[PDB]
């Protein structure tokens, strides 16, 4: 997504409406600026999250020692050599499946069934 | 003499019954020189639920400060330079949502005259002061260093939400690593201190009596004494 | 393979020294501190 | 059907219970009186639709024969009910004077949410007699029925001076029950009176205790 | 490994007496230069001028609970300074902790 | 009723206090101004099929399909309900319990985007569906109850029993499939204000 | 027997295994009122349980009526099962304000461990009997379950005192 604010007086972009013309506007309430809207998206709530549960992973994720190991096979490179986990969100009604990454593609595979 | 460490980020959840959701804190004293002991208290009423601001403690300030104000007190008063402070991913709206009705709350302050001032021209030359030897003491009390603990004010906030939002756990408070030893050594000093520095206004006395040697040094030998024989350190 | 008797055992990057250094005085003249209850010890 | 044929089912019950109270009390009713089943309760004080009259509702009774022998100055009751929900002091009038000339004794508002409290303040306006006030949604199912709730029974001042007499008691070291007691409402208790309870004793069978309302 | 598990006194106060293992030790103060000129001389880049979209991965660095700007590529940084310290011209008692998971 | 498994959960389901908050998976509020078509694709039809026998603001919501399982509920039910809380000022809309995606469209009749933010929550933490509240978990149980047979000896009769996890009397007596001549909360506290002083004791 | 016992606690482990299979692919439901973390917890403790309650019934019938700590237990003078299983069994799993051994360390019991090990010699479970001599992790997790208990000892004592006090008075 990656949304925007505005020069200026750089400042948070609230929305307006373009009366006469029936569609979405952005604004700000310091000056005057204005800039139409990038989505018609403004706010999302989400009770059952499932967003963090990827949590950072970068490529040295390999070298931590404290990382348990499987030998399953990606989707790609067709390797053997996985490590893995469970969702990071702590929340006391998430579920307990394991999701794998391997060293030689990044993807998200599970082991559930 | 085993004590909670200084100088590192944690955060405490704060039970139902209380205006406040959850806090973070951090300890602060100077590694070599005096030893501050005035803690950073970045509190967040509005439990997880309430239609939530998020206030912090200063030393001697009455009340508790919106952390708004205190970006555009620094030298920052535009967003999305704030931002860049605070996250390090455009694409959170999560984490993102949360701070929008704080925003609102300082959008009544829109410079830094104002924000050094509200703080109850004499209080905004004395808001400095709070700045350079009260805000976050450790690190440095130099001066042209105020960009890096904006950094820092934005990675704590962020430390914080990130368990706010269920993504982390609480700090373990037993967690030992966490948790220094003040062996001999460092004990004969925040004691030491505490006398030289009735030493020094002492010292004092005795050229606040020559209407124009002397220097008894036993009050530095049976303070010592006292506590070690006892045990009771101050004094 | 091992002996129906003995105690049944169950990418390294550290080992311990030797596990008994864990004590301190008190404990570390009790022989065979992993044979009692502990709470005892 | 719609979820307003549970709104009489529910007045009923909290109905009934007001009997079962007026039985217990000391009153006049026949087990048939008693026994309005919902279906024949139904047809009786609703409209066309499914809407309830209450001003249809409201009644009187009497004391039985028994009860002029213990309690000899116990007077009549009267029950009131009002579509109102929300009563004032104007429709108070229509209870404050509708008694104080009919001559009874006992007046029984039965609220649905609430009485003003510029309302209200006319209740002790009528003496001799008294007044009281219960809410509906707390009438619904009778307390005494349950398990726990052992059959109390009132005590004529003769009965009562001898209870005291024959145990050398002075009333204050007599075991209290607070007057805005939901059982101590019931049988409409009053500053001064005793109650007999006769509860199960896992020792000798049966225990004899006694409580006044202060 | 830092304190015995048995030796406590009984009642009153009961594990806020701990005594000490044989193996542990307790730091002295060693000096933080010889490590801050060690890394600002080894590809850190000061936080002064930092762009969280534009340096994505940027791997950051704090020194005794302050953040002394952040560092590309650690892995090799790391393994360097540790290989130091155990020749012995960067005090044996420093720690050095990295938080791969965030 | 003893036995009567369906029945027990018939009553169970009519008294354990569900809220939206506890079936709502997430809640978005997108801009569409045009009351005669939606600008998402899976959302056409349902316009559409809205023109044969207001404010430009709508409203979305994403329910849990698993939890409308388990406490068992249906789209004309749960906006049945709704559209009585507020009655002439709420529009509201709704897919069916059928369909591959649930979703719930709907519109109200100075700064608006305020105010349709403040009805988020009284909308997500004042809106009950079913039950008496303060009364969340309830799990049954069969107990252990002899019991005097018609033929006088004294037998094994075990019937089913339910207990909550929170606490409200005034309301789970009246409530259809007790016997509230029986019924009982461990809160002591309450029972002495409520049924008179004397089961308090015997609690 | 010894040998009878090793295998009713290796089947045992694998029966954990199966269900950590089986929850390791949400093959598993709540225990209703109970969270699924919570549920997990609710089947290993059940498990652990009542294999080191047979583990030692099968030695306490393997013990002859002339046996001494039989005897005296027997005859009704001190221990029971219980004891005797811990010191010639398994000793159990320990456990700590009723849930297996938490994760002080991020992810993990000890760093001794691959996080996210849910297994038994991690959650707190002493395989062994005090007769073989406990291995060092088992060895501590044992304390801290026994260091809570002295810790009541030494409040329980007073405050029940305390809570008695109030009942005199
Ligand atoms: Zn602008
Ligand atoms: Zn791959």
């Amino acid at each position: 997504a990656s949304f925007r604010f505005c020069l200026e007086c750089n400042n948070m972009l609230y929305p307006k409406e373009d009366k006469e013309n029936q569609r979405l506007l952005y604004s700000c309430r310091n000056c005057d600026y204005t800039e139409l809207a990038e989505d018609p998206k403004v706010y999302r709530h989400e009770l059952i999250t499932n967003i963090g549960e990827t949590a950072g992973i970068v490529d040295d994720i390999g070298q931590d020692p404290t990382l348990p190991r499987s030998d399953k096979e990606c989707p790609e490179c067709h390797s053997r050599d996985c490590v893995f986990f469970q969702s990071q969100q702590r929340r006391k009604d998430t579920n307990m499946t394991l999701f794998y990454v391997c060293l030689n593609c990044k993807k998200t595979f599970r082991d559930e069934s | 003499q085993e004590r909670s460490a200084a100088n590192i980020v944690q955060v405490f959840k704060k039970a139902a019954p209380s205006p406040i959701s959850h806090v973070a804190e951090i300890r602060s004293a100077l590694e070599k020189g005096s030893r501050l002991i005035s803690t950073m208290q970045i509190k967040l009423y509005g439990r997880e639920d309430k239609g939530r601001t998020i206030k912090a403690t200063l030393p001697y300030v009455k009340q508790d400060i919106p952390i708004v104000i205190v970006f555009r007190a620094l030298g920052v008063v535009p967003d999305g330079e704030i931002l860049q402070h605070i996250c390090y991913d455009e694409n959170d709206w999560q984490m993102l949502e949360m701070l929008k009705p704080c925003i609102e709350e300082g959008f009544v302050i829109q410079d830094k005259e104002v924000a050094l001032d509200f703080i109850g021209e004499k209080r905004i030359q004395y808001a400095k002061d709070i700045l350079q030897k009260e805000l976050l003491p450790h690190i440095t009390q130099e001066e042209g260093f105020e960009t890096r603990k904006t950094f820092f004010l934005g990675y704590m906030v962020n430390r914080l939400l990130l368990c706010a939002l269920e993504r982390k756990d609480q700090d373990d408070r037993d967690h030992f690593g966490k948790k220094r030893l003040d062996l001999a050594g460092p004990l004969l000093a925040n004691l030491f201190r505490i006398l030289f520095r009735k030493l020094t206004r002492e010292i004092y006395r005795y050229m606040q009596r020559c209407i124009e040697l002397a220097v008894k040094s036993t009050t530095i030998t049976s303070g010592l004494k006292y506590s070690l024989a006892t045990g009771n350190w101050g004094e | 393979l091992n002996d129906t008797a003995k105690r049944i055992k169950p990418t390294f990057t550290h080992c311990e020294i030797h596990p008994s250094m864990i004590l301190g005085v008190a404990a570390s003249i009790i022989p065979f501190p992993d044979h009692n209850q502990s709470p005892r010890n | 059907m719609e979820d307003n044929n549970r709104i009489i089912s529910r007045l009923w019950r909290s109905f009934r219970t007001v009997k079962e109270m007026a039985a217990d009390r000391g009153y006049f009713i026949s087990q048939e009186e008693m026994d309005q089943s919902l279906e024949e309760f139904r047809s009786k004080i609703c409209d066309s639709m499914g809407n309830p009259q209450r001003k249809l509702m409201s009644f009187l009774a009497n004391p039985t024969p028994e009860a002029l022998e213990k309690y000899s100055d116990l007077g009549t009751l009267w029950v009131e009910f009002c579509d109102e929900p929300s009563v004032g002091i104007k429709t108070m009038r229509n209870f404050c004077l509708r008694i104080q000339e009919k001559n009874f004794s006992t007046g029984i508002f039965i609220y649905q949410n609430n009485i003003t409290p510029s309302a209200n303040k006319m209740i002790p306006t009528v003496s001799p007699a008294i007044i009281e006030t219960f809410q509906e949604s707390d009438l619904v199912v009778n307390i005494t029925h349950h398990e726990l709730v052992p059959k109390h029974i009132r005590l004529s001042d003769g009965e009562k001076s001898q209870l005291l007499q024959r145990y050398k008691l002075k009333e204050s070291q007599l075991p209290r029950i607070q007057r805005e007691d939901p059982v101590a409402r019931y049988l409409g208790l009053k500053r001064g009176q005793v109650v007999k309870i006769i509860r199960r004793s896992e020792t000798s069978g049966r225990y004899a205790s006694y409580r006044i309302c202060l | 490994g830092l304190v015995c598990p048995a030796e406590t006194p009984e009642g009153q106060a009961c594990g806020l007496v701990k005594n000490l293992s044989l193996l542990s030790g307790i730091s002295i103060g060693s000096p933080s230069e010889p490590i801050i000129n060690f890394l600002e001389e080894w590809g850190m880049e000061p936080l002064e001028d930092y762009d969280p979209a534009q340096h994505t991965k940027s791997t950051r660095i704090f020194v005794n609970g302050v953040w002394t700007g952040i560092h590309r590529d650690p892995s090799m940084l790391v393994s360097t300074m540790r290989d130091l310290r155990r020749s012995g011209a960067i005090s044996p008692e420093v720690s050095i902790i990295r938080d791969i998971r965030e | 009723i003893a036995l009567d498994i369906e029945k027990a959960k018939v009553i169970q389901s009519s008294i354990e206090y569900t809220t939206l908050k506890n079936v709502t998976s997430a809640t978005e509020i997108y801009y569409d101004p045009d009351p005669t078509s939606t600008v998402i694709e899976e959302d056409f039809d349902t316009v559409e099929a809205y023109f044969s026998i207001q404010s430009p603001w709508l409203l979305r919501l994403e329910l849990d399909r698993a939890r409308m399982l388990d406490k068992q509920l249906t789209m004309n039910q749960v906006a049945d309900k709704i559209s009585e809380v507020f009655s002439d000022d709420l529009f509201v809309m709704w897919s069916e319990d059928n369909a591959d995606k649930l979703i719930i469209r709907c519109r109200v009749i100075a700064e608006e985007d305020q105010m349709l933010k403040r009805i988020e929550a009284h909308m997500l933490d004042l809106i009950a569906l079913r039950g008496i509240p303060g009364i969340s978990k309830v799990y049954m149980v069969k107990h252990k109850v002899s019991v005097p047979d018609e033929s006088g000896e004294y037998k094994n009769e075990e019937l089913w029993a339910l207990e909550t996890d929170g606490i409200n009397l005034a309301e789970v007596m009246a409530v259809p499939g007790v016997d509230s001549s029986r019924t009982y909360s461990n809160s002591f506290v309450e029972i002495l204000s409520v049924l008179g002083i004397e089961a308090t004791r015997s609690s | 027997t010894m040998k009878e016992i090793t295998h009713a606690i290796s089947s045992a482990k694998e029966q954990v295994q199966e269900i950590i299979y089986k929850a390791q692919h949400n093959e598993l439901e709540l225990k209703p009122g109970m969270t699924l973390r919570e549920s997990f917890e609710g089947e290993v403790s059940r498990t652990l349980n009542d294999a080191r309650d047979s583990a030692g019934r099968s030695a306490e019938m393997n013990l002859k009526d002339l046996n001494n700590v039989k005897q005296m237990v027997s005859a009704g003078s001190k221990g029971s099962f219980i004891n005797i299983a811990q010191m010639s069994a398994c000793v159990g799993q320990q456990m700590v304000e009723g849930k297996r051994i938490a994760f002080g360390f991020a992810d993990r019991s000890l760093p001794h461990f691959t996080k996210d090990d849910f297994s038994p010699e991690s959650k707190g479970f002493v395989e062994n009997s005090y007769l073989r001599g406990l291995t060092p992790q088992e060895f501590f997790f044992h304390a801290m379950a026994g260091r809570e208990g002295l810790i009541d000892t030494a409040v329980k004592t007073a405050e029940t005192g305390y809570i008695q006090r109030r009942l005199v008075k």
